């Protein structure tokens, strides 16, 4: 790899000078140099290695969308649309084949604690969702099936060991909402997730510092603009 | 309109 | 090069989808692509080549100044700032060095018409500007005179042969301006040449359909608010 | 305040 020469305190460093200068590729080089140091992930890296990749399969995904949409209006201007289409689909699966591949070599089996496993889990939920965003062969089931299957022990573990307001539990209920909605064709288990993962936020939210509260009522929002939406 | 999942902190 | 085997027209149509994706990067590769198939560029043809690459160079310009700001702020970290800050500045100028080459071979010199030729100068002496802002070294009054050299070259055709509110004109005399103030210390010449410019391309309004007039209008409004911070 | 220079159409 291209960052092995370079310290891990050094990689860190300059993932967040590439935050600062919104140069979100470097800084995902960077990270995914950090975790191959073979070293667990603090909290601060967790979010440092989430960030950068996000940013980029965030671009990806909207350049996709806007060249599908394209295409489907399009079904003559030849192969061009297409193969175009096809360029950041492959680019955008190899991101999530990394990003999966850094998960299962070897975050998740080296995460023992709630808070990483389960940050960890979900992570590997959402990739797979943005690979089944794209499928169509006979792999986009099986993909289906991988996301479901991650999402739902992050979901096990989250419910026995996190509280209601824990922002990671949070954001997990939200995604694996999504995934209901938008992926797996089941719009009444997300709402019927939503509902429950605000109502069940909501009475715990006594319990939490300023700062805290401003974390967890943030996701509830969110929870709450997807219910508007989707009822 | 699409659905909002997480946002980056 | 990559896209050798690439029909001409079919990297055009690609850089357009790629403008819609605000995919920068491929759209800047396809329109290099398209410049290596020899033939020369249509005034469309030419506003891709200009959008993609600004659009490549405007970002490393925006991180080279974070990172520069930065590091003039901690002169103890260790050398990371500027191991990262040199790091985005060979990358800022390979991109240069990369449009100043499609000029030099052979853009510019078989550029016979006014707007090419003035276009394809003015572009020459962007890109050299864009190098003097980072440059520090032997090199710096070098570039400076170069770039000083093209847009002087730009200007004396652009005024024998275009009207002054013809908007690559226009455009020119606003990015020499600000080459005048910003890198070659003589704010003087760049308000001279503002005002100057304003007030021909102002007497000469009358001459212009609605559809011109709003493009050279946009650019009077640009040395406007220039004349406005400068003075 | 930097200059503007010319914008992207
Ligand atoms: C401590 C830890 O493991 N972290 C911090 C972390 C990972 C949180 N995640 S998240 O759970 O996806 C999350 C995202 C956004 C928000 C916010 F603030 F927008 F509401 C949140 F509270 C949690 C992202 C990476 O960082
Ligand atoms: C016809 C031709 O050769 N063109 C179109 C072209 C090159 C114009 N340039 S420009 O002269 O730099 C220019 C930029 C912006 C604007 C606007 F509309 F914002 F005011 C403009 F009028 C001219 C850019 C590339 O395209
Ligand atoms: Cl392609
Ligand atoms: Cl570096
Ligand atoms: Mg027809
Ligand atoms: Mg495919
Ligand atoms: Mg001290
Ligand atoms: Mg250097």
């Amino acid at each position: 790899g291209a960052m092995g020469s370079m310290e891990r305190a050094s990689l860190i460093q300059k993932a967040k000078l590439a935050e600062q200068a919104e140069r979100y590729e470097d800084m995902a080089a960077f990270m995914k140099g950090a975790v191959e140091k073979g070293e667990e992930l603090s909290c601060e890296e967790r979010n440092l290695l989430s960030v950068a990749y996000k940013n980029v399969v965030g671009g990806q995904r909207a350049a996709w969308r806007v060249l599908s949409s394209i295409e489907q209006k399009s079904n003559e201007k030849g192969p061009e649309v297409r193969e175009y289409r096809e360029k950041v689909e492959t680019e955008l699966q190899g991101v999530c084949d990394t990003v999966l591949g850094l998960l299962d070599s070897h975050l998740i089996k080296e995460a023992g604690d709630a808070e990483s496993r389960v940050f960890y889990l979900k992570m590997k939920g959402d990739y797979y969702r943005y690979l089944a965003e794209v499928a169509t062969g006979d792999d986009k089931k099986r993909i289906i099936d991988s996301a479901r299957s991650a999402y739902q022990e992050a979901m096990d573990i989250s419910k026995k060991e996190m509280p209601p307001t824990n922002p990671i539990r949070l954001g997990l209920a939200l995604n694996f909402s999504v995934f209901h909605y938008e992926i797996a064709n089941s719009p009444e288990e997300a709402i019927s997730l939503a509902k429950t993962t605000f109502d069940e936020a909501m009475a715990d939210l006594h319990t939490l510092s300023e700062d805290s509260y401003k974390d967890s009522t943030l996701i509830m929002q969110l929870l709450r603009d997807n219910l508007t939406l989707w009822t | 309109q699409r659905s909002t999942s997480t946002p980056n902190v």
